[PDB]
């Protein structure tokens, strides 16, 4: 081959990957004072309940 | 042929006998008749959506 092989450049190839955000999960709970109250014989009962 | 028959032993076999079970009997209370049970049913989270 001719000698200008030389001044030719052969960059370093790769490969990527890009990902991006994940998810923001939720979840609640309500918890009542009126009627959860009518179930719950015991104070104790109710707050362990709502452990 | 005119003496009273003697008896000389009187042995009472005699076993105590376990229950396997007894690790298991826990010592309740006895007032009152009904007894409940319950659990919390799953509840998955979600994603949030700001829309």
């Amino acid at each position: 081959k001719n000698e200008e092989l030389m001044l030719k450049r052969n960059y370093p190839r790769m490969a990527t990957k890009l990902y991006g955000n994940g998810i923001v999960k939720k979840q609640k709970f309500t918890l009542n004072n009126n009627d959860t109250r009518f179930n719950f014989q015991t104070l104790a009962d109710a707050t362990n309940y709502a452990l | 042929k005119y003496l009273f028959p003697k008896i000389n032993e009187t042995l009472l076999i005699d076993i105590a006998l376990g229950n396997r079970f007894n690790w298991l009997a826990k010592e309740q209370d006895f007032i009152g008749q009904y007894s409940e049970e319950y659990v919390i049913m799953d509840t998955v989270p979600i994603n949030m959506d700001l829309s």
